[PDB]
């Protein structure tokens, strides 16, 4: 099983995309490493670059991991950063209702 | 029912009061003697009614001060910032409300099993603060991160009072209450221990 | 904790405060900082003469740690080989068992 | 009794025989068209009496060169290089000695209950190498570990044969029988089916 977490971005300017994507993979590979990162299976979903909240996938087992690889997480491209959690879910379908409904997706 | 515990910044205080349902706005006061308790006073009460709850934090390394200001009694929690193995020390014994990162700036947890025996019979908790964490390099994460699970071992078998915490100082530094969970978790903390970091114990101390 | 002796084959010789800072480094990008504070790593000796080593780490995380090593590659611009001679519980069985060869 | 099964560079296979019992040289060969069977044939001849046991891997985009070589009946082992999806899966229908790597460059394990039920009958093995992990960056060691997790997976519940091994191309790129078998245990091995894949599974093929 996987799981998906709702986030919000809180940050200097609004992000795009590509950034966030690459964030996800940096705040894993120095949290967790290649080994830990490799069993975490973290997977970047997608992003709403209107309300600054996005999507991402892991192993149901290592998800305190990633939500502590985010808080972890201080600068994406010399500009400060604050990953929020919004909420966790099985299923993207659970997920976008309970908790990004109101962005709103 | 979350609680920040520490921040230090009038643009963090507003920021995790969105998050959070009790935000303790903390006064940081560095110290080598001791200070005008008429203008610090005065400080403490302009504190009380502009951010309800208000906590002193001694950064220090006289122990004296730390055994002078708590018997002044002031109308605010009394936290002191870890580090220094007498502050450390001193800070349990004298019954303060809290010790802040007994690691900081350590090579060592600089707490063990006499501290953590004292701590629980003086009543005195323990800070896990984040801030350091997010101002250290990979290398330092992970030394403050082993520091933390010793002092975790420790905390849990002698039943010694503790919350987790931003240790904010800017609004960058703020993290939510899920957020500071991971922390504790990560830490070795189960998911009712470090919920109870935010909820029971915060509740208790203010 | 448990300890493992291990060789170290490279370009060149090194010395102790390269392999000291090269065994955080390993395991900072194998298992970043979080699995590096569960695994608990910590050098303990060199010896510059034979290029073998001993490094600390949690029972648990032995595997870990040796994966992380042989992971390892360059050096100080200098490609290297690390080479796991055994592991034991107490330094006293690991010098004799796996050590005694070279030195020690 | 350890056995690295895939070296391709002399000065390779001199430093793995340090540390191995019987060390399998590569021949890398890269295909689009049939090769001349005199020119090849002497070739692997040469390093038959050069380095006793001698293996042939085929690099290639065409799946007919597989059933091709196949069938010229060579006296040396038959890998095939994976990667491509009609590679892996014509490499396993011929009977092949062993796949090498079926996630090599791809962004999935290019493997999956259908390919392991066909190896396990036709007693392909799969070759775990170590060569793509050391080239890779952090990012890639990740994704390809996790791909090496989910052939491990397959390959165990299917019985399927299969081995680690270097595949190195230069000196730097060798380990040891422990070093290799720290791979077999983080992708889910555990130590005595890390230790087979050196020794029981290459025993039955060389």
């Amino acid at each position: 099983k996987n799981r998906y977490i709702a986030f919000q971005v809180i940050g200097e300017r609004p992000f795009k995309k590509d950034e966030i994507k690459k964030a996800v993979w940096e705040a894993s590979l120095s949290a967790l490493g290649y080994l830990g990162s490799a069993r975490a299976k973290p997977w970047f979903i997608k992003f709403d670059e209107k309300s600054q909240t996005g999507i991402v996938r892991v192993d149901r087992k290592h998800v305190e991991e990633l939500r502590f690889a985010l808080t972890m997480l201080t600068e994406i491209n010399g500009s400060k950063v604050i990953f929020r959690t919004l909420g966790v879910s099985g299923t993207i379908k659970r997920l976008k209702r309970k908790f990004l409904a109101e962005y709103g997706w | 029912y979350f609680v920040e515990m520490d921040v230090r910044d009038e643009e963090a205080h507003e920021l995790a009061s969105d998050w959070f349902d009790e935000v303790v706005f903390t006064k940081k006061l560095v110290l080598e003697d001791p200070p005008d308790w008429g203008s610090l006073k005065e400080e403490l009460k302009e504190l009380r009614g502009k951010y309800g709850k208000v906590a002193l934090l001694l950064v220090t390394r006289k122990p004296s001060l730390i055994r002078e200001v708590k018997s002044r009694n002031l109308k605010a929690l009394l936290y002191v910032q870890g580090g220094d193995m007498r502050i450390n020390r001193m800070a349990i014994e004298s019954g303060v409300d809290a010790l802040i990162s007994p690691w900081f700036g350590r090579k060592d947890p600089g707490f063990d099993h006499t501290l953590a025996g004292m701590a629980a019979r003086r009543g005195v908790a323990i800070g896990f603060s984040l801030s350091p964490l997010l101002n250290a390099n990979p290398y330092g994460r992970a030394q403050i991160l082993r520091f933390m699970m010793k002092t975790w071992q420790l905390v849990k078998k002698y039943r010694v009072p503790r919350f987790i915490t931003s240790s904010a100082e800017s609004r960058w530094e703020v993290r939510g209450p899920r957020d500071l969970m991971s922390l504790g978790i990560n830490i070795g903390m189960e998911i009712p221990e470090a919920r109870a970091s935010l909820n029971f114990y915060p509740r208790t101390i203010v």
